[PDB]
């Protein structure tokens, strides 16, 4: 055992959501081990809070329409996934949205509480062409883990839903994109060692370095039963 | 050796005269890394001499394209040998088959 | 005849098997051929050209 | 990157890159995730991976 | 947040080399991550011993022949590359071989020191085909990791060695083949869990428990410089 370990060289930040981190030099073939383990941990197994289940008045099914709304309801159910939320006390809670008149229905017009934080108040949901039209719905938000689509959930549930409950894809994990890359570096005589350049992009609720260290901690805490 | 060949390995390996082939039948007497001494059968011995053949193998040598020529003994001690066999693989043979 | 041989040793008749990957551990999407070629050196070495 | 015999580009992608570009962009009739909706290319990357 | 940890459970020695190691429980998606991480770090970073210099008397270079020996000396070197020793205390030892008389010379009759364990004592080295022949050799055994050829070592070292030391390539790593497998486990009501099964094929020189513990150690140490700092 004559191990070799790095000196974190660069973290060059592009915005509040983007980042890229180089790291150099690693023993030969230790680029891919670390890159791959981190990527799988980030995509599949982080915890977070997000919207799951919606109740809209006067809507029965995914195909219908409501007069006085510029969108379909498919556009609504896409605009309602990126709504980044932070819950600190509960494990699930319910929002209520109530609006009338002409104007874009931003996220600020929602009924907010003390223990729930919305991190992009400018986010759009729907438009209202007719000033004689109103909108009134209620939203269910839950805390979980990973990524879970809707077909799996509906196959799992045979419950006799009150006709009007629509189900969304969940996006619990707070990472938009991660991608690594491994290229060659040098130490005085040896031209084999590897530098690793990961490139990460998350929504609100988490600053990138925070995400990377929490993932690495998850993995080491898994391994802790062998070292000693 | 090659796992898939066309049956005509053995003729090219023998008739190219690079492997040391037995001269008369017998039973091997003394095997070493650089010579083999074989003792002939009685039926093949004409009555002048005592009937031993001696093969001096050719160890590492230059081939006029600058590569290595050498030969390896292919039989153990005290096992019979019939006329026409091979007793020493050449530079690029294997038990009498061209293996390239 | 070659397929009778392949079926004598408990190998897939089609000739091609499933290969995983070395770096990521995922599976290649489609079956892949595997076998035993017989290949040769040639004496156009590099140490005589540079 | 333009040949002087006739202004046709001279960096056409050759023989192996084109097969990758041709195997990505094609359509099967049954595969999975048939007919669900996304929010951008990024969630498409996450789903495929 | 229903995190759960693995514990090393079962070891089942099929033979003196093959071995299977079970390990459970693992939450979904963690079979493959651990499986491939430590597959990649068992095949490249284990420490083991292998022969690295040979001195045989009355022989000057490695292209000659000898009186009453079946193999010529290149073959003796290529047979010595692959014997498996186990050294307890030191990091380099000198072993001695010495025999006379007709018959095969095997690895059994290396004149053992106090603390050198030879794994297979039925591994052939030479053949002696004359009653007067004798052979006597002095082998050196070291410790290290990875693959190290002879050209690198000869160009690095400035030390001078006589006419008669012969250098051998070294191949230190003991693990030969390794393949893992993820299966579905049984816990009281959690049907969500998994189990990992690693099957390992090596020569002697490594007891599998120690192998997996060393792998886990170096992975955690690598992650440590990757948690705290930023």
């Amino acid at each position: 055992t004559e191990f070799l370990k790095p000196r974190l060289v660069d973290i060059e930040q592009v915005s509040s959501t983007h980042a890229k981190v180089t790291l150099e030099p690693l023993e030969r073939g230790f680029g891919h081990t670390l890159g791959n383990a981190l990527r799988r941990i980030l995509l599949s197994s982080m915890p977070g809070c997000a919207v799951t289940e919606v109740e809209i008045d006067g809507v029965l099914h995914e195909y219908s329409t409501k007069e006085g709304v510029q969108e379909d309801i498919l556009e609504i159910l896409l605009n309602l996934k990126g709504l980044a939320v932070r819950v600190q006390g509960k494990d699930e809670v319910i929002l209520t949205l109530n609006k009338s008149g002409i104007g874009p229905v931003t996220a600020a017009d929602i009924t907010h509480d003390g223990d729930v934080e919305i991190v992009k108040p400018q986010h759009v949901i729907c438009h209202l062409t007719d000033e004689n039209a109103s909108i009134s719905m209620r939203i269910k938000v839950q805390r979980g883990r990973g990524y879970v689509p809707a077909s799996t959930r509906i196959h799992s549930e045979e419950d006799e839903r009150p006709i009007g409950r629509l189900l969304v894809d969940a996006c619990y994990s707070p990472v938009e994109r991660i991608a690594y890359n491994v290229e060659a570096a040098r130490v005085e005589q040896r031209t084999d060692l590897d530098k690793l350049v990961i490139e990460m992009e998350t929504n609100g609720t988490i600053d990138p370095e925070e995400a990377i260290r929490r993932a690495a901690t998850i993995l080491a805490e898994q391994l802790e039963a062998f070292v000693d | 050796k090659p796992l898939v060949g066309t049956g005509m390995e053995r003729a090219v390996a023998v008739d190219s005269g690079v492997t040391a082939v037995a001269k008369r039948g017998g039973v091997v007497q003394y095997v070493d890394a650089s010579r083999i001494v074989i003792k002939v059968n009685e039926d093949e011995m004409y009555p002048g001499e005592a009937g031993i053949d001696i093969y001096n193998l050719t160890k590492y040598t230059r081939s006029n394209q600058n590569t290595c020529i050498n030969q390896m003994p292919c039989v153990s001690l005290g096992e019979p040998v019939e006329r026409g066999d091979v007793l020493a693989d050449g530079p690029s043979t294997d038990l009498g088959e061209l293996a390239l | 005849e070659i397929k009778e041989l392949l079926k004598l040793g408990d190998l897939p008749t089609s000739g091609q098997i499933r290969l995983y990957d070395g770096r990521t551990g995922e599976q290649f999407e489609r079956p892949v051929t595997v076998g035993y070629m017989y290949m040769l050196k040639l004496n156009h070495l590099v140490d005589d050209k540079m | 990157i333009l040949s002087p015999a006739n202004g046709e580009p001279i960096i056409v992608p050759s023989q192996d890159v084109v097969l990758g570009l041709y195997y990505m962009t094609r359509d099967c009739v049954n595969a999975k995730g048939e007919g669900m909706v996304l929010t951008g290319p990024k969630e498409a990357e996450r789903l495929y991976r």
